[PDB]
């Protein structure tokens, strides 16, 4: 029972650029040929992932070899279709047309196969939702590796919605897909390496307009990617801190400008920022919008917005009191790089400059963001 | 450079 | 004496992207803007480069000022054009239609003013011919910092020539363009770093159809690149070794081979290498080539390539007695990188596996390369 | 690993 088949190059190369992600048994990977199928088995410390491509299977079997080879190899072969096949010395043949390598194998039997999961909760969600929340909410989770509890996305059933939320304590990202059926509240944390796979899976053309099966438990999360890509994920041991508290729940007044404006003239004028003093001060009134900056010992600047009902200028500020407020220029582009939109508007709660601030885009309301102000 | 109402954390 | 004046910002991105590859003092760039051009003036320890733009000079002066913020801030201004004005209290005003950055400045006084050379040779040629020659040469400079001679590119001048050389001990690197006037012979070496910023120089499509002055003296190059670009660069002081020993005077046979398929050959073969003996097997025959390797505990692989007369596919080694012969395969690849030619030829000298290889391209008469094999 | 005929060096 030995392994042979024969592969489309272009497929496996796909399938190896998800296995050299994951990652001395975490270096190789696991090629099983059944049923028409060639499985790829790829693990680390925290993830298991398995994902079956269609090829012609020749003959049964399985072996292991070294991933970055195996990738370096196919990767670089002009050949439309690849032979694979295991020969008898612990050995894999790849075959092109005009060339041929032979690798080295390792025992199957030391390889480690996949734990299980008894599921708390289960269902269904688009692939284009689930990659919508992960972007909307991974850029504010914390790398401070002491705050262990913030150092992941909390994916959370409450209600009818699957909230992804995360938080470094200078701002808060929230987006959330709406569920039909009903489910239990359940929550866990997914680490950010595990929340950075499953994203460039469900992001795969093959996979971005269909389904992604989630299932969560005390312990583990397992994804189900379109029937053929299997993720199986620890969690963070730890208790994601209740963020329903920092939502503003009015408004005493609000901006609204053109995304593309606002986030181009907020880069502009970061520039001139240093290290110590990452900050950029908003001077809102009804006519204009003055975007400045200040960094020791290397200058200023100063952009001006003018108000505008005009889709691509857009700028209003429908408050007669001019507002003062301060933000971090990373934080407030990172919020409005991550949705999409013509329009984006931030919320003031008081007339301070110290409240968190609400951000939200029109047409996207299932996206939520809060962001501290700093002081300028 | 003030934090959200984490408790605790801010 | 206040500078002032309007420029291009496209143009200044430009000129401002050579200063920064160039680089206390030495973190500022001078500007001076005087009889309708802006020159703009930067050095390290070992290159002094000024560079003339056409501007609107408003008013004449100069100032020094950051090279980092003012290329940061530059290259993100979507104006079309920038006025610079220089300040009353030591800043530098960079305006666009909407926005405004005043920069610190530094005293002028304060920057170093370039150096001169009394050249033993001066001489004009092609930019082209030029980045040719160091293009044919950089890649085979010595990193090994005891060899101090060997780390910089030997420009020469003998008889007629003006030779471009490079070695590290193991392959050879030789390129010239003919000179038509009488001109004693001289010759210098050329800091890696320093031929690394005279190659961007005249690559840019404002100087690759012109010429460019060289003048060479026992302690200094200066380069004129195409009137308005001067770079005075510091030598390694140290005697080149005269390498005409080491260019093979005959051949007993030789290899014509389709550069592309030879280079992506040998880049798919050495994938299976490892670090402690990178080295590929030809086996030469009239009727096919073998490209092989072996990787310790790795694994191995070959790929075939048959007799052909045809452009695209071609081999050819009209010898009857075979050859079998090893190579470092990244020395191969930098040298069949180095020359757009369809064809490659390999001349060898003798039987053995251990004398220099010499490869020249047809179509290109004015490059040598020689490689030293390694056992295989 | 041989070297071209540099003296010193090869």
């Amino acid at each position: 029972h030995m392994l042979k088949l024969i592969v489309e190059t272009k497929t496996l190369v796909q399938s190896l650029g998800f296995a050299r992600s994951v990652v001395p048994e975490y270096a190789n990977i696991k090629l099983s040929a059944k049923d028409g199928n060639l499985e790829l088995s790829s693990t680390n410390m925290d993830l298991y992932l398995s994902q079956k491509i269609a090829v012609q299977v020749l003959s049964e079997g399985e072996i292991t070899v070294s991933t970055q080879t195996l990738s370096d190899i196919v990767r670089k072969l002009p050949d439309s279709e690849l032979t694979l096949t295991e020969l008898d010395i612990m050995k894999l043949e790849i075959k092109g047309q005009n060339c041929q390598f032979n690798l080295f194998t390792l025992p199957v039997s030391s390889f480690p196969a996949m734990d299980s999961i008894k599921p708390e909760v289960s269902f269904k969600i688009s692939c284009a939702d689930f990659a919508k929340i992960i972007e909307s909410t991974k850029f504010s989770i914390s790398l401070d590796e002491t705050r262990y509890n913030l150092n992941g996305i909390y994916l959370h059933i409450k209600d009818k919605e699957f909230f992804a939320a995360s938080t470094d304590g200078h701002r808060l990202s929230i987006s959330w897909i709406t569920l039909e059926e009903k489910i239990k509240n359940f929550g866990v944390i997914l680490p950010q390496k595990s929340a950075e796979e499953i994203l460039k899976i469900v992001k795969d053309l093959k996979n971005i307009h269909e389904d992604i099966e989630i299932l969560l438990s005390s312990n583990k999360i397992k994804f189900i990617c379109n029937e053929n890509t299997i993720l199986l994920s620890k969690l963070i041991d730890g208790t994601f801190p209740d963020y329903s508290a920092f939502i503003p729940k009015s408004s005493i007044s609000k901006l609204v400008i053109n995304r593309k404006i606002f986030a181009d003239s907020i880069e502009r004028i970061a520039i001139i920022t240093v290290e110590k003093f990452r900050a950029i001060k908003l001077s809102l009134s009804r006519k204009t919008l003055e975007i400045s900056a200040v960094g020791e010992a290397r200058g200023n600047a100063k952009e001006i917005i003018t108000a505008s009902q005009d889709k691509e200028s857009f700028y209003e500020y429908n408050c007669d009191e001019s507002l003062v407020i301060g933000f971090n220029p990373q934080y407030l582009e990172d919020v409005l790089k991550a949705v999409k939109s013509n329009l984006v508007e931030l919320y003031f709660s008081d007339i301070s400059a110290s409240a968190p601030v609400l951000i939200k885009f029109p047409q996207n309301p299932k996206d939520i963001f809060v962001i501290m102000p700093v002081k300028v | 450079v003030p934090t959200l109402p984490l408790v605790p954390x801010g």
